[PDB]
RNA sequence: AUAUGGAUUCUUCACGGUAACGUAACUGAAUGUGGAGACGUCGGCGCGAGCCCUGGGAGGAGUUAUCUUUUCUUCUUAACAGCUUAUCACCCCGGAAUUGGUUUAUCCGGAGAUGGGGUCUUAUGGCUGGAAGAGGCCAGCACCUUUGCUGGCUCCGGUGCGCUUGUGACGGCCCGUGAAAAUCCACAGGAAGGAAUAGUUUUCAUGCCAGGUCGUACUGAUAACCGCAGCAGGUCUCCAAGGUGAACAGCCUCUAGUUGAUAGAAUAAUGUAGAUAAGGGAAGUCGGCAAAAUAGAUCCGUAACUUCGGGAUAAGGAUUGGCUCUAAGGGUCGCGAUCAACUUAGAACUGGUACGGACAAGGGGAAUCUGACUGUCUAAUUAAAACAUAGCAUUGCGAUGGUCAGAAAGUGAUGUUGACGCAAU
RNA sequence: UUCAAAUGAGAACUUUGAAGACUGAAGUGGGGAAAGGUUCCACGUCAACAGCAGUUGGACGUGGGUUAGUCGAUCCUAAGA
């Protein structure tokens, strides 16, 4: 398992043709002040690696769920 | 500051239990500073009928709002038909059975 | 307090049957049997370790890269700086002088 | 404190083998024990390893040397001996 | 819980209720590391601050691995005793300085105006 | 097996750093060299992990005549991966006596200390991914079935001569200096192969395929083994909670396990095992056999003799509970603030003068014979004064040899030896 | 060791519950090595065996069960053969 910081190099990853699937996780954390933000985690399943991004805003990782392709098993939940 | 609630209507409408009692027992025995009696600006009990509110500044906890409880329950014989129960976060009830 | 056991059929406290106690997230106590401690590379000029070169067991070097395993120099993962150092002088030293010995013996003759 | 009159470092081996024993022991313990001068770095860091090996910690130096001292007296002469046949050889 | 309570506040250690020998109960060789411990780092701590120099250190350093020194507040006012010291005796110093140059200087004055 | 991407090349086989060295890569045959594999034991010290102890909080349970913000319990995080993280070691600057630095342990420095700034190994720890979706603990539900849900919380600290264990830097010891090989890597070298509508690189990243065979249950012992047996015998090893206490002792308890030994009824003699005893105190007996007495710790005190090391816990005295106090012994931060753990000493008070209250736990002394000591043996009647031992001495032998094997050998042990040795007493 | 229930023709001895105890972490706990070889587990089951008993069993009868690129062997060498 790897982290991914790099939002480009994640949509590379989800599309270097031998990922087939995905999985997306949704997080309930606290940022260290006690109000539930909404973390999202991006898991893409290579052959040798399961790559996973870490985004603590859900504008941005409602955006990134838009920009999945649509070929990938998404994998909601 | 920090809120206890206790939901105490299932009790209450079956008829075997007294809010009034419960919340004047948590005034007269909850301790502050090792000391009963001294809940002097720091520790407030107050009585809405079906909820009694516990604010407290200084040292409490809902472990020692229910060790009062099941005291209470135990010298007033209500354990066996009543359990303090919680249902979230410093939100408890009595369950009655 | 949780006791635990052996993961192989090897009995005995030996050298390759070290284990750790780890808490898996089962929340249970759990022996994890560790391999044997790397060896620092040494010098063979002084058998100081050498300095940069990774630590492993000897046939771990095979999967890792050059890097892990070198350093930028005359004699890289084989010989220290000071001992590369000691040996370019030396070396540069003694050539001189050799000169110097070929040049005294043609002069003297 | 002096913590011993006379046993000094055989004071380890209590009452036992004999005073006389514990004393010939005593005299090559100290010997075999004591840091020498290093011939070749100068300092008093010379210290046997096994019997006839004398390493210096600093320079890491090592000679062979007597079974408990640095340099025995045989050798000392014999080096002596060996410096007037080698310069009566080349001069 | 309620005997350790008891010994934090010092019952049952009399004689009656000691079994092993002090040394077995507490070494002599832990006390003493921890007491040359505390001289060595307030050595330092005084050296780093400025409160004393390096060769007053060396010599305290070396007092501190021999005895000479029961705890950190022996130390202490051993350091405040010899700096003390030093402040008298250089009071001396500059009072004799100034009274000698003082009755020079009338002397001086006396002679060169006769 | 492989193709992309990356890297490299017009200065062909990379750049940066004074350096220690850094990196995503960054040609390298023969041959050579080096490293890893790879190594004793003990002692203290440092660090880590797990455990133990403990605070707050969020749950569940127990006790509740009285008391108890209480007693118990859940609150966890794998291999692997990225970033980061050490002692030691090293580099640059600089040039040190008023010698300084410094360990619990006294070593280090003009062969360059201290100091300032850096580099490195990644044991190890932290954060993150793995991973909360798992596991744990709860609550509210439905329930002729498969049983299904629905939610909530799974958090934040502290402490240490603690236990177990790993590890580091050291130190002690030896007439003892404490495996080997497979295997893997590196370096030296420079054979060879190498670029411009392009060459080079599967020690960089990603991608594809495969990984056979045999073992794998269970016991591992007061019933799975051996002892004729379901035998009080024997049989190698790992983990290891709380209290008392020096303690892996004894005694009690938690987790786990067991409650298995043919039973019932009586309580004669004689037994076996365990105890007690007035007065006397070895008069018993071959003989104090057996038993008793002593016993922990603190303080005091300690003879002859001696190989000066011991004898020695010699001998011989005193004290010890509980309670309430007093004093001293530390960390961190900027004298003050804050945090923290035990050990020691003393005092008053107190009691049927008890108090190492059970448990646990030396009897001592004056001498003679004998063997120096530690050690060893008659498994199953002898543990000794016997044997061994270090020490002492004698003997043979210089290898075409001494001593000793073999039926013989182009055969062996000593001998990977060499008189400071081997062999025989 | 005890009480009760269940099972059974039959219960001091089986099962469940209750209680009382013990091992007391250098275990009467949890795993293994050698050895054993199916004793493991289920169902049925008591003539023999478990020096009383037996409805129970390491017994009897019938079946089920041991899944590996990563744990071992396999490979290396050791004294030696
Ligand atoms: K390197
Ligand atoms: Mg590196
Ligand atoms: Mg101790
Ligand atoms: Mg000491
Ligand atoms: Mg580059
Ligand atoms: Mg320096
Ligand atoms: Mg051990
Ligand atoms: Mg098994
Ligand atoms: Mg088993
Ligand atoms: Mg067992
Ligand atoms: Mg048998
Ligand atoms: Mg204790
Ligand atoms: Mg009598
Ligand atoms: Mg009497
Ligand atoms: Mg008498
Ligand atoms: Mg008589
Ligand atoms: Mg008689
Ligand atoms: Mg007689
Ligand atoms: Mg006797
Ligand atoms: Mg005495
Ligand atoms: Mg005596
Ligand atoms: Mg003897
Ligand atoms: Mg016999
Ligand atoms: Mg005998
Ligand atoms: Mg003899
Ligand atoms: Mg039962
Ligand atoms: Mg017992
Ligand atoms: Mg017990
Ligand atoms: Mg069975
Ligand atoms: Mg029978
Ligand atoms: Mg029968
Ligand atoms: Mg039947
Ligand atoms: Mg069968
Ligand atoms: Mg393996
Ligand atoms: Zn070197
Ligand atoms: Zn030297």
């Amino acid at each position: 398992a790897r982290e991914i910081t790099d939002i480009k190099q994640f949509l590379e990853l989800t599309r270097r043709a031998d990922v087939k699937t995905a999985t997306v996780k949704i997080n309930k954390k606290l940022n260290k002040a006690g109000k539930p933000f909404r973390q999202t985690k991006f898991k893409v399943r290579g052959s040798s690696s399961l790559y996973t991004l870490v985004i603590n805003d859900a504008g941005k990782a409602k955006k990134l769920i838009q920009s999945l392709p649509p070929t990938l098993k998404v994998n909601r939940l | 500051a920090k809120t206890f609630t206790v939901d105490v209507s299932s009790p209450t409408e079956n008829g075997v239990f007294d809010p009034a009692s419960y919340a004047k027992y948590l005034i007269d025995h909850i301790k502050v500073e090792g000391a009963v009696g001294n809940l002097g600006n720091a520790v407030t009990v107050t009585e809405d009928g079906t909820v009694v509110t516990v604010v407290s500044t200084a040292k409490f906890s809902g472990k020692y709002l229910k060790y009062l409880t099941k005291k209470y329950l135990k010298k007033n014989q209500l354990r066996d038909w009543i359990r303090f129960v919680s249902t979230k976060t410093n939100e408890y009830r009595l369950a009655f059975y | 307090a949780q006791r635990v056991t052996f993961r192989r059929r090897n009995p005995y406290n030996t050298r390759s049957n070290k284990i750790k106690v780890v808490k898996t997230p089962g929340g249970i106590l759990r022996a994890q049997h560790v391999k044997k401690l790397a060896t620092r590379p040494k010098c063979g000029d002084c058998g100081s370790a050498l300095q940069g070169i990774s630590t492993l067991r000897p046939r771990q070097y095979a999967t890792v890269s050059k890097t892990h395993k070198t350093v930028s120099r005359a004699y890289g993962g084989s010989r220290c700086a000071n001992c590369v150092k000691e040996r370019i002088i030396r070396a540069f030293l003694i050539e001189e002088q050799k000169i110097v010995k070929k040049v005294v013996k043609e002069q003297t003759e | 404190a002096k913590r011993t009159k006379k046993v000094g470092i055989t004071g380890k081996y209590g009452v036992r083998y004999g005073s006389s024993l514990r004393r010939q022991v005593k005299k090559l313990e100290i010997q075999q024990h004591a840091r020498y001068d290093c011939s070749f770095c100068g300092k008093k860091t010379v210290k046997r390893g096994a019997a006839g090996i004398w390493t210096c910690s600093c320079c890491k130096k090592t000679v062979a040397g007597g079974a408990y001292t640095v340099s025995t007296a045989a050798a000392a002469t014999v080096r002596s001996t060996i410096r007037r046949l080698r310069e009566m050889v080349e001069a | 819980r309620a005997h350790a309570q008891s010994k934090r506040e010092g019952r049952h250690s009399g004689y009656g209720k000691r079994k092993g020998t002090r040394e077995a109960r507490l070494p002599s060789q832990v006390v003493w590391i921890r007491r040359l411990r505390v001289l060595r780092r307030l050595l330092a701590k005084y050296r780093d601050a400025g409160k004393i120099d390096k060769h007053l250190y060396h010599v305290l350093y070396k007092e501190s691995k021999g005895n000479a020194f029961k705890h950190k507040r022996a130390l202490v006012e051993h350091i405040i005793q010899a700096k003390a010291d030093a402040q008298r005796e250089k009071a001396l110093n500059e009072e004799a300085e100034a009274r000698r140059l003082k009755n020079r200087a009338a002397r001086d004055r006396r002679a060169q105006r006769v």
